[PDB]
């Protein structure tokens, strides 16, 4: 009643848009009415499709039991079993919420082919959402890499000047690494004859084989979070992909790596995850520290936002690999909070400034609060949210992730507290420059934030504050599901 | 059915007058012959009855369930190929009349189909030499069917010499086995599998490796495929691999009885080199058929890893991979032939010369296909993403099953290498996709009144005239959706592969 | 209504029975959350004792404070994977 | 107490102490050096005859130039291969077996020895980078288990009863460590302490 | 309402002006995008490009969709996290601890009195709080008795 | 205008949320604690869910 309805409705939605727009393509030299106002009636139908997708998961949410251990809403479809637990439920909701937001971001800033863009966006949202509700490794990998084909074409068609380089980076970095994860999946299907989540969690493999499987899986995950030193693709992709592509990539795709740790490493390779935890912390701590310092020297406006996501997800990787409930819950809270603040920073940079001046260099902008006060209000508020200031969901996620890290490793896990200072260093230096001093001599006075851009910023800000002030909305769902991932024998 | 109908077509073609219309109608007669052959073969041959294996013609031929599946695949793929020459591919006389110019086109194809089907069935070293030459000679004639083309005759000359050397190696291997044992029947030879020089069978495989363009003998295959016409390259680059790879699997099945580790290492060494050349070779090329030739070499290497393992999972992997690769091979070449109608007409720098035999010869000739025909461009994109291995397309499951057999049998080095080679080959695969679509938004507001299709006269200015004929467009539509929607019926198809037995039984 | 834990031990089941294994995992988790609930109640006693005692909190809440510090290292969620996959007797 | 680090190493057949009869490094290396020199030298003279057979045919000359080796290459190649054979056998005897570390050292040093002969007109650091690259490839080759795992594969383990064909049983606990490809339902707690150690949640808090 | 004659009047005024860059009561029904023929459709589009050329950031076509479909959807999500009968595992464990308190000390008259008058909404508020309630004996029994059975599930020791 | 489109909206959400909150508070006193959203459906229980799990693990095995 979930995956069957979600796939069938969206497939029908894809067919409906294709039939309408491509009916008169037969060298008719026609004008037609669907294409009037930049294909408004075709963008509207796709926007309605994204909204309905949210209602589909809400109907199943009503029947969700937070006191039930194990997967719920178990369903067989396409010879694949699908299920939902506490962790999967929240990540699906975040993915579907960003659907309409991504479409609304590129409402009237594309040079054409809106129908192709709308179908690609909705296809990506569903494929990523389905990746949270699959119950085997093979189905996980199929949806993990199926998003590459729509995303490669989306970046190469609607991208910026260097779209060709960005399309090659995302296609090759995320495929060459995921193939190493496929090797570990193939090994599971050879020695156990199954890749089911429940089946493989109860099997203990040899300590040498678990080391080989962990390395294969972690390569695909580490590239996708991303972690240093396999992170160089992400700044290029964000700086060239369209705004809607950046929102999905920053808001959903990077969260699949954290969810991949939950499904593919913790419950099935528990013994080797404990051994690898010091190594993961060292890589993630250096990823956090180095990315913050590298961000201080960047001149591209959208690249600065791209590096900020790397530092935050390093905290998520640190928290999710802590062997206590505090670190695990905090990592999941930070992923949800990052799923809203990070797209907003791209919207402010790549959707408001870029759509007016079309230049992403930092030297052209200063003193924007003089003639764009509404823009500066959101820019300052989202800057403090991105830095982990309290009352925002990022602070709840960061504090619990740091606390869980210290509980897991008091000595080296204490270094995660440097995110409080380092994140404010690069984020505020950008915000202080964009709002301080006199208005830029290289800019002409133009419109402030419009109603459409106000809507995008407000409804990304609201979930962050609600989670920040009352995170018990999220913790209650996660507590039973997250408690299963802990491996300890206290005697 | 094939032999009897071939003789009738030979006599009939030489009696009626020489014309393009009669040749096309004779091509349709050949289509009916292959369809009738498929119906007769399906009526008498079943998977369950052939599981044990049945000898024929004084044990010179041996048919089992593994052999029968490939024969059915060979007939089906040949049906789709005849549709190219039995119907219009572009609807333009200046382009399509090349297929109707040679009357012996359908005759030579029927000669080769007999060789292709009987080759996996060989049970004697004498008939093995006879059939492999019957298949080889038919390929030389088809490569030289356009005898007015300098490149076609040059390629056939190259094809003849390389294949003749391979045939000599095959003959030299079989003669050496006869000297050691004195027996010609394979089943009799299997009685002495532990007392004959097993490296003589490696000499036999070396001759077969040449005929499939395996490294280090890859060079001639790439040269021949690029020079030959697209209608000829579509056949000679796929059909020989359907039969020879099946025969190689049977020979490797017999070799694994003694399990010579040295034999496996030599074949592993050739597979390793073929993945290096197959991946890095296509990175710097400008011809589409040259790119596909490297793609063909790489994919054969993937299948050889399954063949080398030679286990129960290998049967599932090989049967699935060969079927889906053939459908992708047909789909890509079908699109290439059609999209020649969107080529701009000059009305110069680099003095580029394009002939009627290969209207599409460079990768950049596929520019603006997203604008020219969005449905055809997506169909090509689906096919290319299948060759890359993007799930849930047919290509991913082929590589997924090959990896299962490779890692189960302990080929860790080859499995890791095949995945690095897949990533390297994705670079030139993505280049095709870049040419198709990456300039759509800048060329959307462009005017193209100089395309080839624009030269086609209209009927009455009110008839809705399709740009593509009914048959070729339907085949592309069917093959594209089968590649795309394999997840719907993937579970049942593999269950069919579960029942294909090569003397497994229990 | 208030559904109760289906008390089941990993030492009295066969892991091949997926239902019995599922109950053992759930039963162990539910007992660990009761310990956390007990720890929070005991901490509430310490908080109430500290406020009312004032400068007498060292003496009035001595036993309560000692009990809290002893239970704290182990009155937390530990999961089931550790005990499911390990045999202490060996 | 050594650190508890992961061991991503494929299974290898081990020889007990007293086994592993050492390999004669000099004799094995001399066969490669002499054999390579005769073939490379022999083919060089043969290719010279092909040049003299005809020098007015551009097609023949183009292919002969590709296969032609310079004098330094004709000397460098047998020395590099000979050094590779010696170091690979010499390092294997020291460790009582062939390891990726020894093959990385044998390949990198031998390649650098060869590179210094036929690549003289290049910077030394350029030859070091290639030697590291060449050595890493053969180290990866040994780490992967050469071209095949052989009797250490899962298929070999499955035939020997070391696989997972019989299912799993939690009521049976094996004191000895399981096979490389073998999976179990429940493991001894002592083995977990051996792999991870006491500390962050094992036994003690 | 297509109003074909309205486009005829509009087009004439545009055609009356040979120069360019030198009506409000107009709409389209859903059937206009699918049932209109070629002759009528082409007239609307030619007018629309010219009329738009004769010319802030309003009536973009998204307002009705988002404020009817998206915003109420977010309200429903807010309602679910607020007013749904969800018992989290920690909330269940608190009730179980008090239930096991009753089931182990059924002979204590004082304990039963406080539990009966301890309302469900105040079950999870044990301790110092604004609510005037008697729970001192409830806390005292918990401080003296271990009501968890974790040792019972662990029947194997070192 | 102090009662414009932008000033009124935040206050409307507060009034609607508090009014519904009190409505839910009153709805639980007379319905044994059941909330206002009980009309949409009910939370599924372990007994029925485990039946799906048992059949799910049977097919996987
Ligand atoms: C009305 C007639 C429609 C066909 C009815 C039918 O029997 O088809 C099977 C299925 C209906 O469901 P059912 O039979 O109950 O069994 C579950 C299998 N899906 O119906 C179907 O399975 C149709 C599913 C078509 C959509 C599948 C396309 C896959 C989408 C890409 C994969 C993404 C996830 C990986
Ligand atoms: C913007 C700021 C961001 C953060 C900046 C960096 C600060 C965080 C990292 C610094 C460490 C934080 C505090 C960790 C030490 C706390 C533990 C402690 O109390 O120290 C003593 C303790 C030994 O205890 P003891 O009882 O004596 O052991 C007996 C064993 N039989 O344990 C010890 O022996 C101490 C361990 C060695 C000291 C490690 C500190 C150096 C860390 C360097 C990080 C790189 C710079
Ligand atoms: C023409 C397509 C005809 C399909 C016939 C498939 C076939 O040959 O039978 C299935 C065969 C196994 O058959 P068998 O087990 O021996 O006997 C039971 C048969 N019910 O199994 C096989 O070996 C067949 C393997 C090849 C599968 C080909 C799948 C169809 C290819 C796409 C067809 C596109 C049709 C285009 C139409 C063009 C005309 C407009
Ligand atoms: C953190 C993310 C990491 C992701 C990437 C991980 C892999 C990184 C690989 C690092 C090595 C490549 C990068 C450095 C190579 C640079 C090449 C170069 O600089 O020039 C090519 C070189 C000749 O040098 P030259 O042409 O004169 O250039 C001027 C130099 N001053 O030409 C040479 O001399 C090269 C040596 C000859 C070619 C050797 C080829 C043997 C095989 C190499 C491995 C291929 C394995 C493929 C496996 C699948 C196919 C089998
Ligand atoms: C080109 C130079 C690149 C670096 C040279 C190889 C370094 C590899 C290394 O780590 O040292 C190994 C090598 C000795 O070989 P080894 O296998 O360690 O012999 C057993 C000794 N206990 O050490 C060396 O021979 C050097
Ligand atoms: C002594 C007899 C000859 C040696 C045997 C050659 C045949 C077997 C090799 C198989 C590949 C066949 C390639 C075609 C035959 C090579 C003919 C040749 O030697 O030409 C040399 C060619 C041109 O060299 P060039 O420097 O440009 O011209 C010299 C002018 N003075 O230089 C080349 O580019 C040729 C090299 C082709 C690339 C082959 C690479 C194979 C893969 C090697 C790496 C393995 C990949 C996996 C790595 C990890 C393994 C664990
Ligand atoms: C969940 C399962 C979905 C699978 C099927 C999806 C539809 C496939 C396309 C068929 C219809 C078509 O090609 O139509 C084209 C449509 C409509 O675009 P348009 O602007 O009207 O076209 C231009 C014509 N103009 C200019 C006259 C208006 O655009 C698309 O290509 C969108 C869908 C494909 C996105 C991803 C492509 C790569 C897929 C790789 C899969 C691994
Ligand atoms: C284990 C984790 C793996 C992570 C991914 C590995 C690295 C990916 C590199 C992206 C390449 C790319 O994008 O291909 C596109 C680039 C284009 O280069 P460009 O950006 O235009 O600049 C260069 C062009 N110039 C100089 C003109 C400005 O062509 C290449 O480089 C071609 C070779 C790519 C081979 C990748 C194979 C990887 C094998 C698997 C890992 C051993
Ligand atoms: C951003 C880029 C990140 C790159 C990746 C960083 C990973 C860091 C891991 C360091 C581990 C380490 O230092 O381990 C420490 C061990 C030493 O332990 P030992 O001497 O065996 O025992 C110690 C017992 N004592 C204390 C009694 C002597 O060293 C090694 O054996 C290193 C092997 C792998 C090297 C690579
Ligand atoms: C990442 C893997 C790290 C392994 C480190 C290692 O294998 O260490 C490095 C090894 C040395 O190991 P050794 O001397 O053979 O054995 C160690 C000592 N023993 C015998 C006591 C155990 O040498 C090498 O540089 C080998 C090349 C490394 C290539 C890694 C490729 C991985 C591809 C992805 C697989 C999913
Ligand atoms: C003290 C701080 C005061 C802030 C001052 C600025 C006002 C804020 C503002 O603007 O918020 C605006 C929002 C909604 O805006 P809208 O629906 O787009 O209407 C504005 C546009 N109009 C005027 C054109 C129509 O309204 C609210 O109150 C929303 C309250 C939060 C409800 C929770 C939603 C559920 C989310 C999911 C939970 C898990």
């Amino acid at each position: 009643m979930l995956v069957q309805n979600l796939i069938i409705f969206n497939i029908i939605g894809i067919v409906l848009l294709v039939l309408l727009n491509n009916n008169n393509n037969g060298i008719l030299n026609k004008k037609s009415l669907l294409t009037i106002k930049n294909e408004l009636k075709l963008k509207q139908i796709g926007l309605i499709i994204s909204i309905i997708n949210i209602l589909i998961i809400i109907e199943n949410w009503i029947g969700f039991n937070s006191n039930y251990y194990g997967f719920q809403n178990i369903e067989r479809f396409l010879n694949i079993y699908w299920g939902i637990d506490g962790i999967s439920l929240l990540l699906v909701l975040l993915t579907l919420i960003l659907g309409p937001i991504a479409i609304l971001s590129n409402w009237k800033n594309l040079k054409g082919y809106y129908t192709y863009y709308v179908i690609s966006i909705n296809m990506l949202v569903i494929l990523m959402a389905l990746n949270f509700i699959c119950l085997d490794l093979v189905s996980f990998y199929i949806l993990f890499e199926s998003t590459l084909a729509p995303l490669f074409l989306l970046i190469g068609i609607y991208g910026a000047n260097n779209k060709n380089k960005a399309a090659y980076y995302v296609l090759i970095y995320t495929l060459a690494s995921s193939l190493f994860m496929l090797l570990s999946i193939v090994i599971y299907y050879i020695i156990i004859n199954s890749t089911d989540y429940i089946y493989i969690n109860n099997i203990i493999l040899s300590i040498n084989l678990q080391s080989l499987l962990f390395i294969g899986i972690i390569i695909g995950i580490a590239v996708k979070t991303p972690l240093m030193p396999v992170h160089t693709w992400l700044p290029t992709v964000h700086s060239e992909s369209p705004l809607g592509g950046s929102i999905l990539l920053a808001g959903v795709i990077l969260k699949l790596a954290i969810y991949g740790v939950i499904r593919l490493l913790l419950p099935n390779l528990s013994e080797i995850s404990m051994m690898f935890t010091p190594i993961i912390y060292i890589i993630s701590i250096l990823t956090l520290i180095y990315s913050s310092l590298i961000t201080l020297k960047q001149t591209d406006l959208k690249v600065i936002i791209a590096y900020s996501s790397i530092s935050h997800l390093a905290v998520c990787m640190i928290g999710i690999f802590a062997n206590n409930l505090i670190g695990i819950n905090g990592s999941l809270i930070l992923c949800l909070a990052h799923g809203f603040v990070s797209p907003a920073l791209f919207i402010l940079v790549g959707g408001i400034l870029y759509d007016r001046y079309h230049n992403r260099l930092i030297n052209y902008y200063q003193g924007l609060s003089t003639f764009m006060p509404i823009f500066s209000i959101y820019l300052v508020v989202f800057s403090f949210c991105n830095t982990g200031t309290p009352l925002s969901g990022n602070f709840v996620g960061e504090f619990l992730s740091i606390t869980g890290a210290v509980i897991r490793h008091p000595i080296i896990g204490s270094l995660t507290a440097a995110s409080v200072l380092l994140s404010a260093c690069y984020q505020m230096k950008l915000t202080n420059r964009l709002t301080g001093s006199v208005f830029s001599q290289y800019l002409h006075i133009t419109n402030d934030v419009t109603n459409r851009e106000i809507f995008l910023l407000n409804w990304l800000l609201i979930p962050t504050i609600i989670i920040g002030i009352y995170p018990s909305f999220v913790t209650n769902i996660l507590n039973l599901a997250s408690s299963t991932l802990i491996y300890s024998v206290l005697i | 059915m094939l032999f009897t109908s071939l003789l009738l077509i030979i006599v009939y073609g030489s009696l009626v007058n020489k014309s393009h219309l009669l040749t096309k109608l004779i091509n349709r007669l050949g289509l009916i012959i292959i369809i009738y052959t498929l119906l007769i073969h399906l009526n008498i041959n079943t998977l369950e009855n052939l599981s044990i294996g049945i000898n024929m013609f004084n044990n010179l031929l041996l048919i089992n369930s593994f052999n029968n599946t490939i024969i059915e695949l060979i007939l089906i793929i040949c049906i789709l190929y005849v549709l190219l020459i039995s119907f219009n591919i572009t609807g333009l006389s200046i382009i399509d009349n090349l297929n109707y110019s040679k009357r012996t086109f359908i005759v030579i194809v029927l000669f080769n189909i007999i060789g292709l089907t009987l080759l996996p069935l060989v049970n004697d070293i004498m008939i093995l030499f006879i059939i492999i030459e019957l298949q080889s000679y038919s390929l030389y004639l088809l490569t030289a069917i356009f005898n007015e083309s300098h490149n076609s005759t040059k390629s056939a000359l190259y094809y003849f010499i390389v294949g003749s050397i391979a045939s000599f190696i095959i003959l030299d291997a079989t003669v050496s086995i006869y000297d050691d044992l004195g027996l010609t029947n394979i089943q009799y030879i299997l009685m002495y599998i532990d007392k004959l020089e097993i490296f003589d069978l490696l000499c036999l495989l070396f001759g077969l490796f040449i005929k499939i363009g395996l490294a280090p003998f890859y060079s001639y295959s790439i040269t021949i495929y690029s020079l030959s016409p697209t209608i000829i390259t579509n056949y000679i680059s796929l059909m020989p691999k359907l039969s020879i790879l099946t025969l190689i699997y049977i020979i490797m099945h017999y070799i694994n009885i003694v399990n010579n580790t040295d034999l496996n290492y030599v074949i592993s060494f050739l597979i390793l080199i073929s993945m290096f050349i197959g991946s890095f070779g296509g990175l710097n090329v400008i011809r589409i058929k040259t790119l596909l030739a490297y793609s063909s070499l790489l994919n054969v290497s993937y299948m050889l890893l399954a063949i080398l393992s030679n286990s129960n999972e290998s049967i599932i992997a090989y049967i699935y991979y060969i079927i889906q690769y053939s459908l992708t091979h047909i789909n890509i070449f079908s699109i290439i032939l059609v999209i020649s109608i969107y080529l701009p007409i000059m009305n110069n720098m680099l003095n580029v010369m394009i002939t009627k035999y290969s209207p599409i010869e460079y990768i950049n000739q596929l520019k603006n296909l997203f604008i020219n025909n969005i449905f055809i461009a997506i169909a090509l994109c689906i096919s290319i993403f299948s060759l890359i291995g993007i799930p849930p397309l047919t290509g991913f499951y082929g590589k997924y099953l090959v990896l299962i057999s490779g890692l189960n049998n302990g080929y860790v080095l080859l499995s890791i290498v095949l995945i690095i080679a897949s990533s390297i080959s994705t670079v030139y695969y993505a280049t095709i996709l870049k040419v198709l679509s990456f300039d759509t938004l800048s060329f959307k507001d462009i005017i193209s009144n100089n395309l080839i299709i624009n030269t086609s006269p209209e009927n009455n200015n009110n008839e809705i005239k399709p740009e593509i004929s009914n048959v070729i467009s339907y085949v592309i539509s069917s093959l594209t959706l089968i590649i795309l929607l394999i997840i719907i019926q993937y579970e049942n198809i593999v269950k069919g592969a579960y029942l294909v037995l090569l003397y497994n039984w229990v | 209504d208030h559904v109760r834990s289906p008390n089941v031990s990993f030492d009295d089941i066969d892991y091949n029975n997926s239902q019995d294994l599922h109950n053992a995992q759930e039963s162990l988790l539910r007992e660990q959350w009761i310990r956390v609930s007990a720890l929070k109640v005991c901490r509430k006693a310490l908080e109430s004792c500290y406020k009312t005692s004032g400068p007498n909190h060292y003496e009035d809440c001595r036993e309560i404070a000692e009990k809290y510090l002893n239970m704290l290292p182990d009155h937390r969620i530990q999961g089931f994977l550790g005990y499911q996959k390990n045999d202490p007797s060996k | 107490e050594q650190f508890h680090l992961p061991q991503p190493f494929w299974p290898t057949t081990k020889t007990k102490e007293g086994e592993y009869v050492p390999k004669d490094s000099i004799r094995e290396a001399s066969k490669v050096f002499i054999g390579s020199g005769v073939l490379l030298g022999g083919m060089h003279f043969r290719r010279l005859m092909q040049y003299k057979k005809g020098s007015a045919r551009p097609g023949l000359a183009k292919y002969l130039n590709l296969f032609s080796l310079s004098k330094s290459q004709l000397i460098g190649f047998p020395v590099a291969l000979g050094a590779f054979s010696f170091l690979s056998h010499s390092f294997a005897n020291l460790q009582e077996g062939q390891t990726a570390t020894g093959e990385f050292a044998a390949s990198s040093i031998a390649s650098l020895i060869g590179l210094s002969i036929f690549r003289t007109k290049k910077p030394l650091s350029s030859n070091v980078a290639i030697a590291v690259g060449m050595g890493s490839l053969f180290g990866f080759l040994t780490w992967a288990g050469n071209f095949n795992l052989g009797d250490n594969s899962y298929r070999a383990a499955l035939e020997a009863g070391n696989g997972n064909e019989g299912g799993f049983d939690n009521k049976v606990i094996k004191t000895e460590r399981q096979g490389f490809w073998e999976g179990v339902y429940r493991r001894p707690l002592s083995q977990t302490v051996e792999d991870l150690g006491e500390g962050r949640g094992i036994i003690t808090q | 309402a297509f109003n074909l004659q309205l486009e005829k009047e509009i087009r004439s005024k545009i055609d009356s002006l040979p120069k360019l860059n030198n009506v409000t009561n107009r709409k389209l029904s859903l059937t206009d995008y699918l049932f209109q023929n070629a002759a009528n459709q082409a007239l609307y589009v030619d007018n629309e490009a010219d009329l738009k050329e004769l010319d802030e950031n309003e009536n973009e076509g998204w307002e009705k969709i988002m404020y009817v479909g998206f915003v109420p959807t977010m309200i429903l999500i807010f309602a679910i996290v607020l007013f749904k009968d969800d018992k989290s595992i920690d909330e269940w464990a608190m009730d179980e601890l008090l239930l096991r308190l009753k089931e182990k000390n059924l002979s204590d008259v004082e304990l039963i009195d406080e539990l009966d008058k301890l309302s469900k909404s105040h079950v999870g508020k044990i301790g110092a709080s604004e609510i005037n309630k008697r729970d001192a004996v409830i806390i005292e029994r918990i401080l003296n008795g271990e009501y968890d059975q974790l040792s019972g599930l662990k029947k194997k020791e070192l | 205008n102090i009662f414009n489109k932008w000033n009124v909206t935040p206050f409307v959400w507060l009034f609607a949320t508090v009014g519904i909150f009190q409505w839910d508070k009153s709805h639980r006193e007379s319905h044994d604690g059941k909330g206002i959203l009980d009309f949409l459906g009910e939370i599924k229980v372990k007994e029925s869910l485990d039946t799906y799990f048992k059949e799910y693990q049977t097919k996987v095995a």
